């Protein structure tokens, strides 16, 4: 009962590299679709599959292919990735197609970034900044800030962990990253998040706070030739303890 | 409920001996759709015989036109032979002029 | 068909009502869909119209006029969780979907007791950055981008302390320059006159 | 214009004889086939040259995909019907959808299904409901009526889309569809015979002494002659014990004809 499952969530590619996105649906649907979503325009269909055993081009098939492997699976292939294929890809399915009022069911999306060279790829630096004493005395609340900075591409997941458990209450993370150098096309990114708690919670010396950032970057097979460390997929974090 | 074919045999134009024409066999009203149709000349099967694609009626039955070019004479006898699941033996309808 | 149009962005206040418009010009019409898509998430089906009129579903209604080639999505009693993009899509004569570019809906929280202040956060021993938090301002306040290439300012973000049924706006500014002070971090913004700046 | 219609048919067969397609779909404008698809070709193709000449390859490519999908759906529905009827052997499933644009400008729309060539489900686009003829159909009725949007969708298709398609195809085929070939009529029991006419709609009858005698008249079928035109006849038996004036009356495309015998 998982609905539409597509992988991977994130992928960085070098121009010319090949890539397959997977999609499966467990809803016994007959129709499946691959879309790309880009800023400033509506979803564009790449290829679709009206039924098991047939597929056809959508609006933007060039650079792609598909395989309806079986009733459940519809894979999308980028044989030779190009920078223009930097996009967010969505798998979707419907019970039938061209049949009445049936809606689409979407996968979680796959963010692809295609680069001429991987020299631009950096993990974030992650730092945590403890609450202002002035805030604490003025409001009886305490805001921690986490900064994730210098990363590229924008393939990150930031979370807060309190006493070893992820939390969402009291958390606000920027919905979009800041370009550290707005006028550059390849600018590295920054992301801020806050976690606000009661002063009494902050003032318990055994409460533990961690900001964690999952970065999606290179894998073993990606070639690395720079002097700096290979920017592999990795978790970068920083922490703070409460203080009395 | 299976419906037996109505079978009608007729020339395209009013027949005149020695004048080229078309012999038609219109088979209609039948269900289900599988059916076999031959045109006969003097009791034997004509080989160059055309037919329209299976056609659909609003009452869910089917129809077909079978035809062949022919020059009628006074001696030659023509017919349509049809078999269908509703028919025990093939049904022959002769061309009546 | 050939095109579909909807506003790029709309901003309304918590508790209020908003109407998101969608117009379309198509070769034929087989239905109009609205989808919701939270930032970084999958679109999800919201509504379908195909004959003329208004249809209600909870706090959302959707309207269609086929002759005007027009639909709206009506959201009542706005909550913060309604912040999302809303996508309009029309099925044409050949049952192909044509997708609008989407409307980003931004919701201003209702800030009960505004207490605007700029605080300096504690330095981290692992970072050369100084960090300033502009917080607790009312939602009419807009946070401007930095005018200094070595100062970074993020936009306002609404956090919900649910346990206390308490929401608040904040923006973050940081820099590693000697120049940088919280007293001047947000100088390029129009901030409330009564903004609290505690002494350093 | 005269009355015109657009109709699309589907046929599914559950256990077909070797080589014979399990699925066939044909569209018509009036009596003219315009499109065809089946499970053997797996291609949707024009059946009239005025369809081929006005619809680009991308039209046929797209409807080829759709029909491949609709083929599969028809198989699934038939399988469910034959399961619930508890029937063995080969059975048939049929759909007909269509609309008419009447001479006076009014429209009709219809959608129905059949199992083994008998009415199964009939759509009412005004009350937005399905008429079920038995309890297998009744089960499907409940499922199909469960989402109102489905019903609304077909109403819209039938009343707007179908009529729009019909008007488009009428213009494409106007040299064929809107022409008139008047009948040649002769008398030859008295037989009145007409041939060479188009459209196929014709009304022939016999009157005796200026009065019509409907149930003493034998009405022949309107039949294709094979060259695009049609033929038909009507007969009546002679009373040899009384003198009577017999006349054949023929109406065709706004023209009346009388042949006095
Ligand atoms: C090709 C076509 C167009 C519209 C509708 C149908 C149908 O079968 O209902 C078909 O076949």
């Amino acid at each position: 009962n998982a609905g539409v499952t597509q992988t991977p969530k994130f992928q960085v590619l070098k121009t010319g590299q090949s890539m397959t996105l997977q999609c499966a649906q467990d809803m016994n649907h007959n129709s499946m679709y691959w879309y790309r979503q880009d800023p400033g325009m509506g979803l564009r269909l790449i290829y679709y599959s009206a039924s098991e055993g047939t597929t056809d081009k959508g609006e933007v098939p060039n650079g792609y292919n598909v395989s309806r492997l079986n009733k459940r699976e519809f894979s999308l292939r980028l044989e030779s990735a190009a920078p223009s294929q930097t996009s967010v890809y969505f798998c979707a399915s419907s019970v039938w197609t061209g049949e009445g009022s049936g809606e689409l069911f979407f996968g979680e999306g796959s963010r692809l970034t295609v680069l001429e060279d991987l020299k631009n790829v950096f993990p974030p630096e992650v730092a945590v900044f403890e609450p202002s004493e002035a805030e604490i005395s003025h409001t009886q609340k305490a805001t921690l800030v986490c900064l994730a900075t210098g990363f590229y591409p924008d393939h990150v997941e930031l979370s807060w962990w309190v006493n070893g458990k992820e939390v969402h209450s009291g958390v606000c993370t920027d919905p979009q990253p800041l370009k550290e150098q707005p006028a550059l096309n390849d600018s590295r990114y920054a992301l801020s998040s806050r976690l606000r708690v009661s002063a009494t919670f902050w003032q318990n010396p055994r409460n533990h706070f961690r900001c964690q950032v999952q970065f999606y970057g290179l894998s073993e097979n990606d070639e690395w030739t720079q002097d700096r460390a290979k920017p592999v997929t990795q978790i970068v974090s920083a922490e703070a303890w409460g203080r009395a | 409920i299976q419906r037996t074919p109505k079978i009608q045999v007729y020339s395209r134009h009013p027949a005149e001996n020695g004048k080229s024409n078309f012999l038609n066999c219109y088979v209609s009203g039948f269900h289900p759709s599988d059916i076999e149709v031959d045109l006969l000349k003097n009791g034997e099967r004509i080989e160059k015989v055309e037919h329209s694609d299976l056609s659909f009626s609003k009452d869910w039955s089917f129809y077909l036109l079978y035809y062949t070019e022919f020059t009628p004479t006074e001696k030659d006898e023509y017919a349509c032979r049809v078999n269908h699941v509703t028919l025990s033996q093939p049904k022959i309808v002769k061309w009546d002029r | 068909g050939q095109n579909i149009d909807q506003p790029t962005e709309m901003t309304a206040t918590e508790g209020a009502i908003v109407q998101i418009n969608c117009t379309y010009q198509t070769s034929g019409f087989n239905g109009l869909f609205w989808y919701q898509q939270h930032a970084g998430e999958a679109p999800t089906f919201l509504s379908y119209n195909v004959l003329d009129g208004l249809e209600e579903k909870g706090r959302f209604s959707s309207f269609l006029s086929r002759s005007k080639g027009y639909s709206y999505l009506l959201l009542k009693e706005l909550q913060m969780k309604d912040s999302a993009s809303y996508l309009c899509a029309v099925k044409d004569s050949n049952y192909q979907l044509i997708w609008g570019a989407g409307t980003k809906l931004i919701i201003k929280p209702d800030i009960q007791n505004p207490d605007p202040a700029v605080y300096q956060l504690r330095d981290s021993k692992s970072s050369d950055k100084s960090v300033c938090l502009f917080t607790d301002f009312d939602s009419q306040t807009n946070v401007s981008q930095s005018k200094d290439s070595d100062v970074y300012i993020t936009d306002k973000c609404v956090l919900d302390m649910r346990s206390m049924d308490f929401k608040s706006n904040s923006a973050v500014a940081w820099s590693n320059k000697s120049d940088f002070a919280c007293a001047n971090a947000f100088n390029n913004s129009i901030i409330p006159e009564d903004t609290f700046f505690p002494s350093p | 214009m005269r009355t015109h219609s657009l109709r699309y048919f589907r046929l599914g067969v559950s256990d077909p004889i070797h080589g014979v397609p399990e699925f066939i779909s044909v569209g018509y404008v009036d009596s003219h086939p315009i499109t065809t698809y089946d499970s053997v070709t797996r291609q949707k193709e024009p059946r009239a040259p005025w369809m081929a000449e006005n619809l680009a390859p991308d039209h046929w490519e797209r409807y080829t995909q759709l029909l491949r999908g609709w083929q599969q759906m028809f198989k699934v529905e038939l399988k469910r019907l034959q399961r619930h009827y508890n029937h063995s052997g080969s059975h048939t499933y049929q759909r007909m959808i269509g609309c008419e644009l009447l001479e006076d400008g009014s429209t009709t729309g219809f959608l129905q299904y059949a199992y083994d060539g008998q009415d199964f489900l009939i759509f009412n686009k005004d009350t937005l409901s399905w008429l079920a003829v038995d309890n297998v159909a009744h089960t499907i009725k409940q499922a199909w009526e469960a989402n109102q949007h489905e019903l609304l969708y077909q109403k819209n298709w039938l009343e707007e889309e179908c009529i729009a398609w019909l008007k488009r195809f009428l213009e494409y085929g106007k040299d064929t569809l809107q022409r008139t070939e008047p009948p040649l009529v002769r008398v030859n029991a008295l037989f009145c015979k007409a041939h060479g006419f188009y459209p196929p709609e014709i009304y022939m009858t016999w009157m005796k002494n200026g009065e019509e005698i409907v149930q003493e008249i034998d009405y022949g079928d309107i039949l294709p002659s094979g060259d695009g035109t049609y033929q038909a006849w009507a007969s009546i038996e002679l009373d040899p014990q009384s003198s009577n004036l017999y006349s054949c009356h023929v109406e065709h495309s706004g023209v009346h004809m009388v042949l006095q015998v």
